[PDB]
């Protein structure tokens, strides 16, 4: 299986996110390598970087470097709506 | 602050990402990096007004085509990009325009036609052919080069002006 | 088919959202009725309220009152990650 | 400002929502309203420190049980609620505690045991039985009533103190 994931960096460079492909057999080091390539950090040591899933504004989830990412992430699908007075 | 939601569409390799990165980040590198979906944001001054540009940089690859019916619902204006050395990308333009109109249920969506890679000598799309198409659509046509940065500001700012006019009805 | 949707109101009452069930045959008036019940607005006229999908901080999508909500909403599934230096 | 991420778990109808609404909104109504998943936020002062409480109010209904393996990963502390007139809800407690430990891969997760509906006369769970269970777990036990509001602050604030101590290692 596969799915799209949005990757952001903390460089305040005007990029909000860049999307990459995630697969069911990807373990964390591979996803890190792919994310750094995508954000032009390929020449930098991958060991200095970590992969963090954003669940909400106050909730984050660090994927351990030994983990299959599909299995370790929160895969819950949510849609947000506002009940608004006209 | 007003925010303008811009979407860049067009075929594989026409220069959608290169144009966007030049506008937002002011740099250009000849590099292979197919896009799935990237998003950018930048505060600018257009016609003396301070505003916020939100730019969605979309996939040319047809493998991701199912995403179109979604991101097309929430774009306010669309930069329709072809490359002047890529006739098939010019032939694709009418399909993007027809899909945008369909998804938005509107014959009047802010759009600008962009002919990119104008720095190249190996031209296969006639400039007058692009100008006639854009006239038949009633939209502006701008020739750009992300490599020299010619026309980058004009293309995106012209789209913003088109949106501003649509909003003012 | 069915799915869960998170409904927020603009009352600054300490509630962030309340979840309700959405079905593939639900049209907008039914979802509005269900959302108002959930937020204790049942005694108020439903015609004064609208249903708005939040796509991002700056992107919203008003569901027209005549629409099947499954079909009119953006159903794209996104997961957000940060590439962070340790 | 420190933020504490609290999760309220327990069987159908034990009073998870009623407790939460009393803490955040200071009201109680006897009303039927099964929860799928609700979220609340409130700034409070605990032990003289200003902090932010984020409270996830979860579903007792087993039809939504698949959600547990997800929301359990990101809670910092767990209020485990049974009702003193509902023996089956007391028997459920150990299953919630075992699942929380499993999902977090930790034998040491901040938790407080709450025996709710203490205003009722039709008691079936012995208070001493709940106290012994909580002692065997090493966690606090608090009897609450969302109806009279007895013990509501104590239950949630005791959980916050437990989290604070866990964070301080
Ligand atoms: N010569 C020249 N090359 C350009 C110009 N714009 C982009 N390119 C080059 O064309 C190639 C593809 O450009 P790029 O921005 O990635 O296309 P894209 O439209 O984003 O492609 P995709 O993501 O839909 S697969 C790259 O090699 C890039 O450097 C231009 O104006 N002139
Ligand atoms: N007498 C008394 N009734 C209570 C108390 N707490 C909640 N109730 C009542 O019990 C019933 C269910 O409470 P409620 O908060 O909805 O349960 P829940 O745990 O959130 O239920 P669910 O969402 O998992 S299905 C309601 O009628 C509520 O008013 C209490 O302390 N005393
Ligand atoms: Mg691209
Ligand atoms: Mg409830």
């Amino acid at each position: 299986d596969t799915c799209i994931i949005r990757i952001s960096v903390e460089d305040n460079n005007g990029n909000m996110y860049k999307s990459i492909m995630l697969t069911s057999q990807d373990k964390t080091p591979a996803v890190i390598q792919r994310a750094m390539l995508k954000h032009n950090l390929d020449s930098d040591p991958a060991e200095e970087y970590e992969l963090v899933q954003v669940i909400s504004e106050d909730k984050e989830l660090v994927i351990p470097d030994s983990a299959n990412v599909f299995y370790a992430m929160n895969s819950q699908v949510n849609f947000d709506f506002i009940l608004r007075k006209k | 602050m007003t925010e303008y939601k811009l979407v860049v569409v067009g075929a594989v390799g026409v220069g959608k990402s290169a144009l966007t990165i030049q506008l937002i980040q002011n740099h250009f590198v000849d590099e292979y990096d197919p896009t799935i979906e990237d998003s950018y944001r930048k505060q600018v001054v257009i016609d003396g007004e301070t505003c916020l540009l939100d730019i969605l940089d979309t996939a040319g690859q047809e493998e991701y085509s199912a995403m179109r019916d979604q991101y097309m619902r929430t774009g306010e204006g669309f930069l329709c990009v072809f490359a002047i050395n890529n006739t098939k990308s010019f032939e694709d333009i009418h399909h993007y325009r027809e899909q945008i109109k369909r998804v938005k249920d509107s014959e009047d969506v802010p759009m600008v036609l962009v002919g990119n890679k104008s720095d190249l000598p190996s031209r296969t799309v006639d400039t007058k052919q692009a100008q006639d198409l854009a006239r038949s659509y009633g939209i502006p046509f701008i020739e750009t080069s992300a490599k020299t940065r010619q026309g980058v500001d004009d293309a995106f700012y012209t789209l913003v002006r088109e949106i501003r006019k649509h909003k003012e009805k």
